[PDB]
């Protein structure tokens, strides 16, 4: 399906440092469109992208309220983690929450997701069903019970069916323009000569939009994917993004070589040469 | 629009 | 378990001597959160870089992206400066128009 919403939340522990720090960023697609920080001067949900700066006071003023009290009980969670892994008090630590849901074409809901960690491992993670639980340890199996008990997975369904998609529609309408249109990459391969006896062939795309793309390299037609050095898609802080693929080929032999390039945006998949 | 629940769920 | 970055440096833009553009430098894969990162002219440190807001992949690992305009000619170079709790000294990456 089409299009996706999430949160994500990070709270840090920082003992003899204040308070844990709370951040907070919203996405639609790979669109930024929201962040919090509960170590600015004025904290609020500010706007990262046009198409919600057009959202009145009531909005701002609700998602600065919700953000707030979430500093305030995942400070509190941090605390009770520390209990729950027999963990001393001077450590900093660390939980991260994404929540969010995907719709497809026709905008509805595809699936849902609610997902956490501490300490950058995997702590409790709401089911597909949005009704169980999958717990990592004995510690948020704890954590479980507790929701279970008060029904968290039955709100989270009812947010996640209801104003998660609703408020999703609504960004992606007023975001159009940018949420709605798909930037092909521009291609183009390099050679770089290493020795008499080897090259690179380098494999670019740029200026894409949204990040998901695929670059390979094939010799006779077969696929280099142990042979093939692909770098981490990147931004290039204009929304679009960049990624390369490369090979190291024998002198002589660089016509052998082609690289194919997928991309949404693109009406068919590519084939290059030097 | 973030998720808001009456009661956030603690740990 | 902590998880050290990775590093790119680049441009914006194709590179064009005397075009300005921007300097990029993102970090990603890391955990803790906490970094250090600076962009580098001649060894020095560049005063005006930002940042992007603090978010994450699908394995818990961080990623940011620190940027500032500049204008690449033929002998300025040009680095970025990382530290993290995972390293023992900081790691300097140069830029490399080519990569």
């Amino acid at each position: 399906g089409s299009h996706s919403m999430r949160y994500f939340y990070t709270a840090m522990s920082r003992p003899g440092r204040g308070e844990p720090r709370f951040i907070a960023v919203g996405y639609v697609d790979d669109t930024q469109f929201v962040r919090f920080d509960s170590d600015a001067a004025s904290p609020r949900m500010a706007p990262r992208a046009p198409w919600i700066e057009q959202e009145g006071p009531e909005y701002w003023d609700g998602e600065t309220r919700n953000m707030k009290a979430s500093a305030q009980t995942y400070r509190e969670n941090l605390r009770i983690a520390l209990r729950y892994y027999n963990q001393s008090e001077a450590g900093s630590h660390i939980i991260q929450v994404m929540y969010g849901c995907d719709v497809g074409p026709d905008g509805r809901l595809l699936r849902g997701h609610d997902q956490s960690a501490y300490d950058g491992k995997d702590y409790i993670a709401l089911n597909e069903d949005l009704s169980s639980w999958t717990a990592a340890d004995t510690a948020a199996q704890i954590t479980q019970r507790k929701w279970e008990a008060a029904r968290v997975a039955e709100q989270l369904r009812a947010y996640l069916e209801g104003l998660c998609v609703e408020w999703l529609r609504r960004y992606l309408e007023n975001g159009k323009e940018t949420l709605q249109r798909a930037d092909p990459p521009k291609t183009h391969v390099t050679h770089h000569p290493i020795s008499d006896h080897e090259a690179t062939l380098r494999c670019w795309a740029l200026g894409f939009y949204p990040a998901e793309i695929t670059l390979t390299w094939q010799r006779d037609g077969e696929d280099q994917t142990q042979d093939t050095e692909l770098v981490e898609t990147r931004p290039a802080g204009d929304r679009t993004f960049q990624k390369w693929a490369a090979v190291v080929v024998p002198s002589g032999e660089e016509q052998r070589y082609t690289c194919h390039v997928q991309h949404e945006g693109l009406p068919k998949p590519l084939t290059l040469r030097w | 629009k973030a998720f808001s629940p009456e009661v956030i769920p603690m740990f | 378990i902590q998880r050290t970055p990775k590093i790119q440096v680049y441009s914006r833009h194709p590179a064009e001597n005397g075009k300005s553009n921007f300097l990029n430098c993102y970090v990603s894969g890391f955990h803790p959160s906490d970094i250090e990162v600076d962009l580098l002219k001649n060894g020095e440190r560049i005063e005006k870089v930002e940042h992007s807001d603090l978010s994450f992949s699908k394995d818990w690992s961080f990623y940011l992206l620190y940027y500032t305009e500049f204008t690449p000619t033929e002998k300025d170079e040009y680095a970025c400066r990382v530290n993290h709790v995972t390293l023992s000294q900081p790691k300097i990456v140069k830029w490399d128009r080519d990569m």
